[PDB]
C-alpha cells in the first residue's frame, strides 16, 4: 500500500505574455501594465491652481489686452494657453517672446 | 477634480511609473516612454494542463 | 526556469489550486487530497511585492521645463531643444525596457527557487522515508493517512516513527 | 558559476566533445563511450540567441540632429551642444558596460544551471541503483551494457529492472 | 536567499566564527568543537571584490562645462541649461539606484550559492555514510574522531573506509 506525495504550482487559464532577457514571449500567471497610455480627456483644477487662459495668451494677460482684463493680479501654478487665444488691442510683437513668455510663466 | 499629473492631453493617474500620452507634463508624472505596453510579471511562469 | 522545477522536472501547474501558489497533491489509503502551502506562496509574493513597492506611486515631480512643440522653424536653438527631449526620452526608454526584461526573468526565477525549496524541505523532512520519482513527486514506502500526510505539510512529521516500516519496504527483494 | 557544476564539481569541460554543449561519458563492460545530449544543449543555445535578439539588428534610426564638431569658439551655446552630445555618449556607453556585465553574468550562470539540471534529472532516474561519485559522476551498481547506458540518455530507464541487483551491490558488506 | 540555505534551512549565522565566512561545527565522542573553511570564504570574498573593483576609485575626467547655477533670469537659454543638468542627475541617480538594488540582490544571492555549494561537496563525500538532518547538520553514522573529522573539513575523507560501519547504524532495526 503505501502512499504517493506530490509537489506542484498553481496555474491560470488566462496567462499573460511578458518580454524578459531570454524570451520575448513567455507565459506568466499575471502581470501589471507600467506605461499610463491614456488620459480622462479633461486637466484637473486640484491641486494645483489652474488658470484658463481662455482667449488671452500670456503675454496678452501681462500687456493688459482689455479682454484679459480680468486676469489682473492673479496667481497659477499652470497657466493654460488655449490654441482659439487672440490679441485685439495694438499689434505687436517681442523680441525673444519665448523667454519673457517662460520667466512669466515660472 | 483632483489629479497630480497634467498633461495636455489630461490629466492621468499616476500609479504608473511610465507613460506614452504626451511628452509635455507638468506636477507628479510618470517619465514618458515610447512603449505603448510594458508588462512586468507579477506571479511565476504559467504552465497549464 | 533556472532552478529547473516549474517548466521543468514539475511537468505543469495544477490550475485547480486556487488558493496559494505551491502546494501538495497526495495519495493514500484513505484517498488523495490537496492543500496549498502558506509559507512558501508568501516568500514568492513578498519578493514581488516589493518590486512592485519600488514601482508603482513612485513618480518623480517635475514643473517648469522646456518647450517641446514649436510653431515656427528657428534652426540651431530648437534642434538643441528637440535634440535634448529625444536623447532624454530614450534614455527613459531604455532603462524601462531593460527593467521589465530584467525583473521578468528574476521573477520567473525567484518563483522557481521557492518551489524548488519547498520540494528541497519536503524532500529532506522524508528522510530514508520516501524515495524522489523524478517528476516532483514522492513514493512513500509506509501506510500515510491524513494526519500523517498533514504531519508532512505541517513540519511535524517523525521520521523515526515509520522508519523501520519504510526501511523494510524499500530495500526489499 | 552559481550553481557551482561548471567550473565547480565537474572538474573540466570536455574538448573532445564536438557535437554538443552537454552530454554523457560512460564506462562499462562493454567499454566506455560518449553521447551529447541535445534537449539540454538546445535549452542553452535557445537562451543565449534571444540575447542576441534583442541585441543584434536592433538598432534606432536617427536623422537631423545637432552638430558635434565645430570650426570656431562660440561659448556659451557650443559648451552646451557639446555638453549635450558629451553627456549623451556617457550614459550610453555606462548601459553598454553595465548591460554586457550583467548579460556575461547571467550567460555562465544559467549556462552552469543547465549543466546541473542534466545532472539532477539524470540522478533522479538511477534512483537507488547509483552513487553520486561527487564529480559528476555516477557509480552504477549492476551491468550496464550501451542499450542499457543508452536507455538513461533516452529517458527510458527502467529502475525497476535493475533494483534488486543493485541494492545487493551497494549493501555488500 | 534564492538557494535557500542562508536565512533558509540554515537556521542563522554563528556569531563565534570570527575566521571565516563559512564553516563546520562538528560533536564526536572527543567533544565539540569549529573550524572555518578557507576555500569557500575566499571564493565569496573574490566576487565581492570584483564588485569594488568596478565600482571603487573608476571615476570620470570632467573639465570646462556649462553653467549650472545662475545670478540672473534669463528665459529660453538659461530653461535649457538647466533642463540638461536636471535630466542628466536624474538619470545617473537612477542608474545608481538600479545598480546598489541590483548588486545588492546578487550578492545575498551569491553568498547563499556559496553555502549551498559546501553543503553539497560535503553531502556529496559523505556518500552513504551519513544522512542530511535538513537543517544543515549531517549525522555521521559511524565513530568520527577529529582526525576523521578534519578529513571531511580537508577533503580527503575516504567513504570506503567507513562504509561497512556506517550501513550497519543506518539500517538497523
Ligand atoms: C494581478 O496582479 C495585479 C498586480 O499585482 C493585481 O492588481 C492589484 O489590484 C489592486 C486593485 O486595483 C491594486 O490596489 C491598488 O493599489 C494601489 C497601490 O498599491 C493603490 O494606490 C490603490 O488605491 C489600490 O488599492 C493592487 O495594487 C494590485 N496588486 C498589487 C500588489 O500591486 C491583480 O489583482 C492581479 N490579477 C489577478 C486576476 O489575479
Ligand atoms: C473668446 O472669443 C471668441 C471669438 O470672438 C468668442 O466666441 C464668440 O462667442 C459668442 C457667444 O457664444 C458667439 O456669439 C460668437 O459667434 C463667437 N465669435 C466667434 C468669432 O467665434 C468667445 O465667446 C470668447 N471666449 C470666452 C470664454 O470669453
Ligand atoms: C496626446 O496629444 C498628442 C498631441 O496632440 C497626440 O499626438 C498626436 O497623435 C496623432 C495620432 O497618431 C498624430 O497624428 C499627431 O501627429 C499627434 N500630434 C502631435 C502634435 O504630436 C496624442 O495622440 C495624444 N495622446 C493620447 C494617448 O491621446
Ligand atoms: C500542526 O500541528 C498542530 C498540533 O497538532 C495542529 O494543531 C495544527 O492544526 C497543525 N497545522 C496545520 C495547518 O495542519
Ligand atoms: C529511445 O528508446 C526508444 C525505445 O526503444 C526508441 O524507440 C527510441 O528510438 C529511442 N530514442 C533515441 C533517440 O535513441
Ligand atoms: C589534509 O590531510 C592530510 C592527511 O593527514 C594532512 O597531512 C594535511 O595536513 C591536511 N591538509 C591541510 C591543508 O589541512
Amino acid at each position: 500500500p503505501g502512499a504517493t506525495l506530490c509537489l506542484g504550482h498553481h496555474a491560470v487559464p488566462n496567462g499573460t505574455i511578458v518580454k524578459t532577457i531570454t524570451n520575448d514571449q513567455i507565459e506568466v500567471t499575471n502581470a501589471t501594465e507600467l506605461v499610463q497610455n491614456s488620459s480622462i480627456g479633461e486637466i484637473c483644477d486640484s491641486p494645483h491652481q489652474i488658470l484658463d487662459g481662455e482667449n488671452c495668451t500670456l503675454i496678452d494677460a501681462l500687456l493688459g489686452d482689455p479682454q484679459c482684463d480680468g486676469f489682473q493680479n492673479k496667481k497659477w501654478d499652470l497657466f493654460v494657453e488655449r490654441s482659439k487665444a487672440y490679441s485685439n488691442c495694438y499689434p505687436y510683437d517681442v523680441p525673444d517672446y519665448a523667454s519673457l513668455r517662460s520667466l512669466v510663466a515660472s | 477634480c483632483n489629479s497630480e499629473c497634467i498633461t495636455p492631453n489630461g490629466s492621468i493617474p499616476n500609479d504608473k511609473p511610465f507613460q506614452n500620452v504626451n511628452r509635455i507634463t507638468y506636477g507628479a508624472c510618470p517619465r514618458y516612454v515610447k512603449q505603448s505596453t510594458l508588462k512586468l510579471a507579477t506571479g511565476m511562469r504559467n504552465v497549464p494542463e | 526556469g533556472i532552478f529547473g522545477a516549474i517548466a521543468g522536472f514539475i511537468e505543469n501547474g495544477w490550475e485547480g489550486m486556487v488558493d496559494g501558489w505551491y502546494g501538495f497533491r497526495h495519495q493514500n489509503s484513505e484517498g488523495r487530497g490537496q492543500a496549498a502551502d502558506l509559507k512558501s506562496t508568501q516568500a514568492a509574493i513578498d519578493q514581488i511585492n516589493g518590486k512592485l513597492n519600488r514601482l508603482i506611486g513612485k513618480t518623480n515631480e517635475k514643473f517648469h521645463q522646456i518647450e517641446k512643440e514649436f510653431s515656427e522653424v528657428e534652426g540651431r536653438i530648437q534642434d538643441l531643444e528637440k535634440y535634448v527631449e529625444d536623447t532624454k526620452i530614450d534614455l527613459w526608454s531604455y532603462n524601462a525596457e531593460l527593467l521589465v526584461a530584467l525583473e521578468n526573468q528574476h521573477t520567473i526565477d525567484l518563483t522557481d527557487s521557492e518551489m524548488n525549496k519547498l520540494f528541497e524541505k519536503t524532500k529532506k523532512q522524508l528522510r530514508e522515508n520516501a524515495e524522489d520519482m523524478g517528476n516532483g513527486c514522492f513514493k512513500i514506502y509506509h501506510k500515510c493517512d491524513n494526519a500523517c500526510i498533514g504531519s508532512i505539510r505541517n513540519g511535524t512529521y517523525d521520521h523515526d516513527v515509520y522508519r523501520d516500516e519504510a526501511l523494510n519496504n524499500r530495500f526489499q527483494i
